[PDB]
Order: structure tokens, then C-alpha cells, then sequence
């Protein structure tokens, strides 16, 4: 034919007119990287890798179904703090090992707990006993669990 | 070479060498561009003066095997259907057929004998007949075109005090379109030539690889080419 | 469209599969076809010398309607069940103005 | 080829588009093109010079067929219904079809016989009138042009003494406009040569191909606008 | 073709194919465009050597089919209302008509009989008029132009011992204008040969399109062209 | 050279790869290409006009040992079957192998002797059958073709009072397609002059090598894409 | 005055309808055209590819 | 004809003069939004 243009993908633009549009710039994107992730591929269009479902294992082997809906959680330096509401209103701890999660049941009862008012947390490493998770909601009393 | 292989080579030749490296051409459009390049090589090759060679219809044996599978010999029939008017007083009215596209020897059979027909120019009318006699020579007979409708009306000017009785034409036969898929598939209503289906080339094998790249010409010039492409490629159109 | 991209399948490369579907569409078009590859018949994406190339669809509405615009919106993307990595690192794309 | 092959056909060489959204090349356009680059072929192909290869109406078979479909043979009526002034003392003056292109063939049927008309220049009717005897020979009329008003009327000037009982006239029909449809659907009065509805080509399919070449030519020319491509195109334009 | 279909087919082939993307025409523009491409036209195709194909008037038919619905036979009335000054002792002063645009025939008819006239330069009559008998032969007249007054007189120089009855001169008419629209209803005050309302071309079909091409270039030149343009298309102005 | 050789040397003059992870030139491609390659020698080594020495089939060594591996000797078989209409009343025809490229002798075996036969042009056709006799010489037959249905059919017009025994034709085969390997394993239906499996070309070693470098000549041109060398490498096509 | 501009009605495309005048003026000059588009004959507007 | 002038909308200018006014801007605009709002209009001009 008579003419060529190239284009190259630096990122994703949108709000911009069609006949103002850059060539640098893709208008949508869905699953991709553009970032050298797990590969050279920095400012190449590449697919997003997929996940991994890790098991909730007991310690003493078990599989720990999670109540319900989840309102919140807490990574204090390896240890994940789950606040689910459902039946009851559960509290979890999560410890990822090499494979599965060592999942505890912390609580499991009647804390006052709403889908409308998730938990935002606050949690500090003291020792090796006292570890603390500080929590509120919109509605309810602030409280602390160990 | 079959239609299939006709689109196939099409795409090997045009689209580079199968790259996807040219404008996508559809069936019908390939079908479109193979019949009007058919058309283009057999009014190239009839008139010597349209090819490279220099050679018409029966100058080489080449052109020989190229026309023969669309020489056909038929019949005239006689116009007295119509009372149409003449314009010579001796001159019986005949319809040629349907599927001609040229004539090459054409002959009628009297009750004197076979007489071979001339096709006069006009202006050879004029100059005959203002002469004393106004009739043939011995050993031929006349034939001018008349009033045509949706068909081919000739004037058969005879010498008088004789009969006709038949008139053979040898002529070449309109040829066939070549269509590679059936278009009404996908397409509404598209026709070559009044035609929806697969055509097969109604050609000898030998003018087949011409009408490919032909073909293949006729693609670049009209999708990756300018004004001064078509005008150039349009001189080999006669 | 001519446009260059890489697929693997744990460290072994696969030169067969890219995408599996191109939409291009306008302000008054809209055309789509699947991308696949014929290594004999023609096909809408066919690929060589490690240069993979496409034809832009022709419009749903009249199937003889070419993408004939002053901009046109063009949408890579496989939307087949795989598992793979595909590189995509650019995309050329060929008009007559 | 049929009008709708025509403009599919037209769709297919010139990439322009059917959709009404983006308004690329009307179907009255077209039609007009078409009916201009029929009107150039004829006009081409008649005249020896005006094609590349040197051959008029009657100098080949595919020109035969080319206007066979045109040719038309019809009488002259006398106009004795206007009492005209006349350039000559013996002149019977004649109207001509309507529907008339070009002349190629004349003849007057006189008590005396049959008589090829000769037409003849302005300088060649001087030149006879200042001779001693100021008439045809014994085979041959004259025929020269006079005051004609939305017609063409024809001063039959045959030898004294004599009595023109029929004028027959072989000629070249006007060719009738190629319109792809009923143009008074989206156009309110266009017209091409005053028809508005559609018009099937009248002529033989062996051309067809031209036409369409020629109209396609002629469309990037005018999209092109260059002034240059004008004149150069515009020199086939007889 | 119809002065709308006139206009529509030009502003098809000017202004690309409709596409507004040249110059914007006027109507009394264009019917100025296409009076001069017709004027044109008549003196290039009545000059052989002002066309391409080297031929004139009557020539070849397509050129008798042009100028048909130009010819025109009238007769010219005698001068003697005004007692103006020969310039040769035995010359009658003759008016020709005013629609006049060529001469090519004329003739006188006198006592002895008709003689077809020879219009003689302003040499040979010094040439002539220097021998013994100064007079023409017997089967001709002469005839030079003298004193007019927005007209055209001539001098018709017979014989001796004559007397003239008639002089009828078989003249192209000048051709009418061709306006699209009546000008006065958005013009305030324009014409183009004295004419404001729509005036349908006074010639045969033939050469319209042919006026409309040369309208094309005319216009392409004179709104989007330079100097060299202008100066390059006027050499085909006569 | 057998078809791995070819396409071997192909790959060294070309630079295609052979691997599949980047696909270069398929094997069905070069098949096609020398298949084409290989007729287009054969066109332009038969007519002398067509290559650069000026020489055709028998006028030096190298051309007869290139057409040696093609000339065939056959029978034609009379075409009794099919009570069709001929275009001469003294005319049987015959059926000719359906593996037919180009004829070069013929002859025939009547009770009077054999008598070569001479391929009669459509002109000296007319031409010689104007005259009283309208018979060939002692020690010639006429030739011409006539209604073919995908096969070849000829009028054997031979003196009359004489009975057609035999009808012997040596002829240059048509070639076997170029095929390296078996199309049907990667490729589902594609296939070049109706095979699917190896070919090996079936022509001398002298012109191999000149097939081969058509072919990469025709291959570059090709993946190039330019109109300019799509045209100049078709003017080889015949 | 060529430019590109398309019009809308709920998602709809209008190629039919882009303006309605145009009025350009100078020092000592106005002129004023409707903008309207008719297909066959010729019109202030006209739209094409 | 002969030449050509693209023009661009980048907003509106006032109070310059025409001699020497610039193609980007506008002189005057009623009831135009030359960003993107409820579509990508941005740069472009469109509706109020």
C-alpha cells in the first residue's frame, strides 16, 4: 500500500479525543503488564499471571472453612488477622508456612460487628508474646486482641 | 487450474508470497478481477496488435490452443419473426446466437453453392454499390449489421435469383466467469455475470497462469496503486 | 496490522497461537474476525519470518465494507481458554491515505 | 454485465464505499460516469485516431460487435409540413430520426433505381456547381445539411428529372444512459439525459469492461482534481 | 443534456465528484464557463488543425452530427437603403443576416442562372483585376466585403450584363447561450450574450459532453491554476 | 535434480529457512512457483520472440533437447460419438489427447496417402474457399477447430472423394506440476494442477536450472510487492 | 472550510445534521450560507469519505 | 486551489489581533466544553 505507522505501548491513556490520541498509548487494556515482571519485559505488553489458592490448614491438620463476609484484616509482621462476620462473628490468625496457612480461630461469638462498617486496624510488635491488633469501626467501642 | 488453486496461487502471487502484507482481498473481488482479466487476455491475444508478440488468433500455435476451447460453430436463424425494415431490398434478416463474442468465418449455403461471407465496411457498401452491376462476385455473399434487440440481427445481401437455405457462423464463445466460491454464502445478491455460483474456467489450461498474474496486475494497480497505475494498466484493457 | 509478539509454554515456544480475535471499529463500523491460521488456504492472520501479520476486519453490515476512517479504534486480545505468556512488544499498522 | 454488476464491479476497482453513514460515491454519480465514459468509448472506437489501434467501426470484428447493438436502420420523413427556404432549386428536404448518433450508410430509392447518397463538404458542393452540367453521377446523390430546429434535416439534392419515393438511413442509435436506480428515491430531479429510472446498458457486453474501466479512471481523476489529469483525460473526451 | 443536468454533471466532474472541496461556482459562472466552452468548440472543431484528430467541418460524420443544428440557409436582402460607397463599379451591396457566426456556401441567382460564389482575397482581387477581361469565369461570382455598420455587407462583384434575384448563404448560426437559472431573481443586472433567463443548448447531443469537459478545464485553470495555466489553455481559444 | 534438490538449492539462493518455528517459504509456495517457473520456460523457449537469443523450439541443439522430454506422438480419436454440427460439409472430426500443450505435425493417412496437415488461418480459410475449386493441394490437408467440450476437437477438412484411415499428432506434452513433498499432510486440500502428492519434474537437466532461477526471481518479486516488478516479470508470462 | 466533526442522538450516529450556518465576515465584507446538504444537486455542504 | 491552514481548538483568545492572531485558539465560542466530560472529548470541541 502506501503508508505505515507504528505504535508502541507505554502505558494506557483514556479522556483523550480518538483524533488526538497518541500512538505511545493504548486507550484500554485488560490483563496485561507492562512492567518486567517474572521476565525482561519492561515496556512490552505482556500477560498478567494468574493466582494460586493456598489451604487453611489447621494445626492439627484440618481444613478451617471461614465463616463469611469479610470486614477487615491485619498483617502485624507475618501473621494475618482476619474480622468476618456470618453466623457469628469470627476473628482468625494466618500464618503463611511453606504451603498452607496455619489457620486459628481467635473468637468466634457475638462482637457487635455490620457489613456497613468494615474494620480499619492499627497493629505493633512489643515481644514475642504481646502482639497487638487495634481495631474500630464507625459504629462500635474500639477494641484490642492479642 | 481449479478455482480453489486459482484464489490460492491469486494469494500467493498478490499478498506477497501468503504474508498478509497487501490489502485483504475478498472471493468476489478475486472473482471480479480473474473474469475481467479472462476478457482482457482474450482481447489481447485475438488482435495481434494488443500483445508483446505481435501475433492475433491463428498467427502461432500458441494462440491456437489459447482459443480453442472457445471456437464454437451454430446456426443463424431467420428474423421473419419481427417484420423489421431493411436497408437493402435483397437482404434476408438473421439473428446470431446468444453466447458470441467474435466471429471469424462465417458462410451461407444457397441453391447455386457454399458462398463465404464478407463483412463489408460501410463505406465499401457505398462504393459497391454505385456501380452497374450492385451484386457479389461469383464465390461470396454480403453481410451487414441491422437493427438489433438484446441480440444480433445481420443482413445477409446475397446475390438475387438465388435462395438461402442455411448460415453457419464459426465465432469464439462468450466466455464463462470464474467464480471461487458460491457468493450467495455470505453475500446479498452479487453477480459476474449474472452468475452466483462456482464457475470453472471455460479456458485450455495455457491461458490460465496469464489470467492469474493478470489478475494478480490488476489487484496492485487498483488497491495499492495511484491515478497514473490505473491509467497505465487500463491501456491493456482492449 | 504487522505486529510482532512471542508465545511460551514453560521455556518452550509456541509460534502457533498469538490472539484469537481482532475487533476494529469507528464511529460508523464495526468489524471482527477470529485470527486464525491456515498454512495453505488463505487466512485472516497468517505469519512469516517471525513477522506476524493481519487483516483489519471488514464492517458486520455490508461484509465488502473495508475500515475506511480517519480513526479507527483496534482491539487485540485472546479470548480462548490458554495458559500461556504472550509478549506483545509491538504493533505496525499499514493504510493507504 | 447489469447495472447492479456495474456498480458492484465500480465498488470493487475504486474501493469506494456502499454504506450511507460515510457518504462515499452515489449511485447518480456513477451513473453519470458511466454514461460519459459510454459516450467516449463510441466516440473512440468509431474514429480510427481516436483509440491506440488505429481501427474504426468496420476495421475489425470486435469493433463489428462493439456497435452492432447501436446500429439502426430507419426512414426519413419529408418536411413538407414547413415551408422552408431551401440552398437549392431541387432540394426535398428530409427529417431525420430523433434518436440519431452518427451516419455511416444513405440511399434514396428513385423511379429511376436505387442511388447511394454521397455527403458532401462545402467545399466539394462549389466545386460540382461550377460545372457546365451541376448534377450527380448516374449512380450517386448529394445530401447536405439545412435549417433544422430540435431535429436534423437533410437536403436530398438527386438528379433533375426524377422523383425520391423513400430515404433510408443506416445509422449509429444514441446510446441510452447506464442508471444503477430509480434516481427520484433519494434525488429529487436529477436526471442523466432525461431519465430519472433505471436504465439497463444497451449495449454489448464486450465493451462493458471499457465502460467500466473508463468511469473508474474518470472518478480518480475528479477526486484527484488536478488540472493536469483534467486535460489529459479530456483528450479522450472525443 | 438539460442546463440542470448541465450543471449537476459539472459541479461532478469540477469540484471533484461533489465533494465541495474545490473552489465554489456560481451559476452565472458556470453558464459564462459553458457559453465560451462552446464557442470553443465550434471553432476548434470547424478548424482541423484546432483539434487533435486534424480534421473540420465535413470531414467525417461526427462532425457533420455536430454542426447540423448550426447550419442554417437564409437569404440576403439588398443594401440600396443606404446610398453607400463600392469599392468595384458593378457591386450590389448585400446585408447578411445578423445571427451569423461562418460562411460556408453561398450563391446567386441571376438571369444567365445560378452561380456558386468564390469569396476572393483582398490579393487575388488585384491579381484578377489586372488583366484584360476583369471578370469572373462563367459559372462563378465574386464577392468581398465592404462598409458595414453592426452588420456584415458584402459586395457581390457578377458579371457584366446580369442582373441578381437572389443570394441565399447557407451559414453556421451562432450558437445560444446556456444559462442554468434566470439571473435576475439573485443577480442584479448580468447577461451573457444579452440574455437573463435559461437558455438550453442549440446544438446536438453529441458535443455536450464535450462543452462540459472544456467547461471543467476552463474553471480548473481560471480558480485553481496560475498564469502559465491561463496562458497555456487560451492557445485553444480559436 | 530430483524435488529435494530443488528445493535445497532454492533455500541457498533465496536465504529461506527450512525451520517451522519461523515460518519461511512452504513447500506448497515453491511448488507453485517453479510450477509456474517451468511453464513460463516452456513458453518463452518455444517462441523464439519470447527469450533473449531469438531461437524456438528446432532452431538450435540446447531448445530441441529442452522440448525433447515433451514431445508426444498420438492418435486422435474420431469424435463419431457426439452428432454435433461442423462448419465445412467434407469435415470429420477428431478428438486429440486431452495432455495437449502445443501442436507441432500433423499428419494424416488417406487411401490416396499421407498428406501433412496444415493449421488454415480464419482468414485463408475464407480467402482459399472463395475460389472455383475449393480443395486443398495434392499433399496437403486442412485443419481447423471447432465446438470443444473441455477437450479439443478439429476439422479435418481433406479432398474430397478420400477416406480418413489414421490421425497422427506429435505434440509437446503438458508439463507435470513441481512438487516437493506431499501437500495433503500439512496442507488439508490445496493442490497445483490437480496433485496433492511428490511430482518430480518430468523435463530435461538442461532447463532445471533455469527453473530454479525463475522461480527465485519470481519469489523475491513477489515478497517485494511492487507493481512495477509484478509487471515487468508478467511480460515473461507468455 | 473542511473539518471533521460527527453528531450524536443517544448513542446513535446523525451523519446527516453537523451544523446549520456559517457566517464569515472581514473588514468590509459578510456573507452568510444555511449549511445544508442535498445529495444530488449541489449545496453549500456536502459531506463525502 | 493552492494552499492549505489546519486549525486547532485549544480554547479561546481575545484582545490579540486578527493580523496576528494564532490557528490553536478561538476568537469567540458560545456554549462549547473543550474537555472531556461524560466522554472522551478532551482537545475537542463539543456540546454544553
Amino acid at each position: 500500500a502506501l503508508k505505515k505507522e507504528q505504535h508502541f505501548f507505554k502505558g494506557m491513556q483514556r479522556d483523550l479525543s480518538v483524533s488526538k490520541f497518541n500512538p505511545e498509548y493504548a486507550f484500554d487494556a485488560q490483563n496485561i503488564r507492562i512492567t518486567a515482571r517474572e521476565h525482561d519485559t519492561l515496556l512490552s505488553v505482556s500477560n498478567e499471571k494468574g493466582n494460586k489458592e493456598i489451604p487453611l490448614q489447621s494445626p492439627s491438620g484440618d481444613p478451617v472453612v471461614i465463616d463469611g463476609v469479610l470486614l477487615g484484616q491485619n498483617v502485624l509482621n507475618n501473621y494475618v488477622t482476619l474480622f468476618t462476620k456470618g453466623t457469628n462473628d469470627n476473628i482468625y490468625r494466618l500464618e503463611n508456612k511453606g504451603t498452607y496457612f496455619e489457620t486459628l480461630i481467635l473468637f468466634s461469638g457475638n462482637l457487635n460487628f455490620s457489613t456497613d462498617y468494615p474494620i480499619e486496624s492499627i497493629s505493633v510488635y512489643e515481644n514475642n508474646n504481646i502482639q497487638k491488633v487495634y481495631w474500630v469501626d464507625g459504629l462500635n467501642q474500639a477494641r484490642v486482641i492479642n | 487450474m481449479n478455482v480453489n488453486e486459482f484464489s490460492n496461487e491469486f494469494d500467493v502471487l498478490y499478498n506477497n508470497i501468503m504474508s498478509n502484507a497487501a490489502p485483504g482481498l475478498n472471493e468476489y473481488e478475486k472473482s471480479v478481477l480473474l473474469t475481467k482479466a479472462q476478457e482482457e487476455i482474450v482481447k489481447n491475444y485475438f488482435e495481434p496488435a494488443g500483445n508483446k508478440y505481435g501475433k492475433g488468433l491463428d498467427d502461432s500455435p500458441k494462440r491456437q490452443i489459447d482459443f480453442s476451447e472457445l471456437i464454437k460453430v451454430g446456426e443463424g436463424v431467420l428474423n421473419t419473426s419481427a417484420p423489421t425494415i431493411t436497408f437493402d431490398k435483397r437482404a434476408k434478416v438473421y439473428d446470431l446466437p446468444a453466447d458470441l463474442f467474435l466471429v471469424i468465418n462465417e458462410a451461407v449455403d444457397t441453391n447455386a453453392g457454399t458462398k463465404q461471407i464478407v463483412p463489408i465496411s460501410y463505406s465499401d457498401y457505398t462504393r459497391l454499390m454505385s456501380r452497374p452491376y450492385k451484386e457479389p462476385v461469383k464465390y461470396q455473399a454480403w453481410r451487414i449489421i441491422t437493427t438489433s434487440i438484446n441480440n444480433i440481427s445481420v443482413e445477409l445481401i446475397v446475390n438475387s435469383n438465388e435462395t438461402i437455405t442455411d448460415y453457419k457462423v464459426r465465432y469464439i464463445r462468450r466466455p464463462a466467469p470464474i467464480i471461487t466460491t458460491n457468493l450467495s454464502s455470505e453475500y446479498g445478491d452479487v453477480t459476474i455475470n449474472g452468475v452466483s455460483t462456482v464457475s470453472e474456467c471455460e479456458l485450455n489450461p495455457i491461458i490460465h497462469s496469464e489470467i492469474l498474474q493478470r489478475a494478480v496486475e490488476l489487484a496492485k494497480a487498483a488497491y495499492q496503486g495511484d491515478l497514473q497505475a490505473s491509467v497505465e494498466l487500463g491501456q491493456r484493457s482492449e | 496490522v504487522e505486529f510482532r509478539a512471542d508465545s511460551w509454554d514453560s521455556d518452550n515456544l509456541i509460534s502457533n497461537k498469538t490472539f484469537d480475535t481482532l475487533d476494529v471499529w469507528n464511529e460508523y463500523q464495526h468489524g471482527t474476525t477470529p485470527l486464525t491460521n491456515l498454512l495453505g488456504h488463505p487466512s485472516p492472520l497468517k505469519k512469516k519470518f517471525r513477522i506476524w501479520r493481519a487483516n483489519i476486519p471488514r464492517a458486520i453490515a455490508n461484509n465488502r465494507d473495508r475500515i475506511r476512517n480517519t480513526w479507527a479504534y483496534i482491539k487485540l486480545g485472546m479470548n480462548t481458554p490458554n495458559t500461556y505468556r504472550t509478549e506483545f512488544h509491538d504493533a505496525i499498522i499499514h493504510y493507504f491515505a
